[PDB]
């Protein structure tokens, strides 16, 4: 078995944390969680060595959490509206 | 080819 790289760990540990974020409702830090972790993961696939398979489950998760944090971008600019 | 996550990242700030 093989090397996770230190940007790829980033990736990893910084999703873990917008998870964790997420579900306890504090959406805002979150969002800045998910955007990091998204930022990181684009750029080990881009830039750094891995298989297919390696970068079929990054893409993977790149959708998820970007799904994820432009669905609370939104509900934050909602929540803004209100005052 | 990432360019729609990348498209959709760079939107996302």
């Amino acid at each position: 078995m093989s090397s996770t790289s230190p940007n790829l760990q980033k990736a990893i540990d910084l999703a873990s944390k917008a998870a964790q974020e997420d579900k306890a409702g504090n959406y805002e830090e979150a969002l800045q969680l998910y955007q990091h972790a998204v930022q990181y993961f684009l750029h080990v696939v881009k830039y750094e060595a891995q298989g297919d398979k390696a970068k079929q489950s990054i893409r993977a998760k790149c959708t998820e959490y970007l799904d994820r944090a432009e669905k609370l971008k939104e509900y934050l600019k909602n929540k803004e509206k209100k005052a | 080819d990432f360019d729609d996550l990348s498209r959709r990242f760079e939107e996302l700030k």
